[PDB]
């Protein structure tokens, strides 16, 4: 791939972001001086474990749509086979979902947005999974150190997504040229924005991985506390991704 | 296995 091909490349990745981002960053900035009350916090808290995960469960699923719009927007993806898509995707969304997630994190108060409000990790005790929360929590804390621009961000999801090293995968050759050419990209971005020092600061791989881990464990418990709920209220698709 | 995420593919 040519300097201008992969020069073209880092526009039209951050092309693709921008058009499926699905909140803008100055909106998430302006409303962080919005805060649940003590009463608000209270009444999440009292909430059924079935309607907060129900409700959550609905929200990761509409942020998991969007992220299958960037990946159909993103150069060289509808090339890949059917296969491949797919397996990207069912490793990848949730990894670029909790990514994305950081842009609506607040690490002034530690509170993160949620339905149309700033809350801490304490709004989601009715769930019941406290580990994961705080994990969470901890790794948006992590990226907000990071301070990455929208055009990070896009390119950093872009490498989350086109990873050629997940399982089952038919087309690995075709899937690592893919990863070489968004290396690059991404590369060739932070160069000439002064920014390669992050690389070496990312979120280790595993971090990410074992976060997903947690949201399938979490899943699979509430599922056998709750069969009913999941299949009458969850999301087909939610319910496809993170069931056995 | 996954024909609800394929169709988000079409
Ligand atoms: C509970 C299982 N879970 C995870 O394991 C991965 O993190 C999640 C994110 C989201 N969001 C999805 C969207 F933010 F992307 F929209 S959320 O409903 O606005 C939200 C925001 C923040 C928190 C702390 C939670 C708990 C939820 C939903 C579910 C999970
Ligand atoms: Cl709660
Ligand atoms: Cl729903
Ligand atoms: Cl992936
Ligand atoms: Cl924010
Ligand atoms: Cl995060
Ligand atoms: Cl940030
Ligand atoms: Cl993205
Ligand atoms: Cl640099």
């Amino acid at each position: 791939a040519s300097l201008t091909e992969i020069e073209h490349l880092v526009q039209s990745v951050c092309k693709s972001y921008r058009e499926t981002c699905q909140l803008r960053l100055e909106d998430l900035l302006r409303q962080r001086s919005n805060i649940f009350s003590r009463e608000e916090v209270t009444g999440y808290q009292r909430k059924s474990m079935w309607e907060m995960w129900e409700r959550c469960a609905h929200h990761l699923t509409e942020a998991i749509q969007y992220v299958v719009e960037f990946a159909k927007r993103l150069s060289g993806f509808m090339e890949l086979c059917q296969n491949d898509q797919i397996v990207l995707l069912k490793a990848g969304a949730m990894e670029v979902v909790l990514v994305r997630m950081c842009r609506a994190y607040n690490a002034d108060n530690r509170t993160v947005f949620f339905e149309g409000k700033y809350g801490g990790m304490e709004l989601f005790r009715a769930l019941g999974c406290s580990e994961l929360i705080s994990s969470i929590f901890d790794f948006s804390h992590s990226l907000s150190a990071l301070h990455f621009s929208e055009d990070e961000i896009a390119l950093y999801t872009a490498l989350v997504l086109i990873n050629a090293h997940r399982p089952g995968l038919q087309e690995k050759r075709k899937v690592e040229q893919l990863q070489y050419n968004l290396e690059l990209a991404f590369h060739h971005h932070l160069c000439k924005t002064h920014r390669q020092s992050i690389l070496a600061k990312l979120p280790p791989k595993g971090k990410l991985r074992s976060l997903c881990s947690q949201h399938v464990e979490r899943l699979q418990i509430f599922q056998h506390l709750h069969p009913i709920v999941v299949q009458a209220a969850f999301p087909p698709l939610y319910k496809e991704l993170f069931s056995t | 296995e996954f024909p609800y995420l394929l169709s988000l593919l079409g």
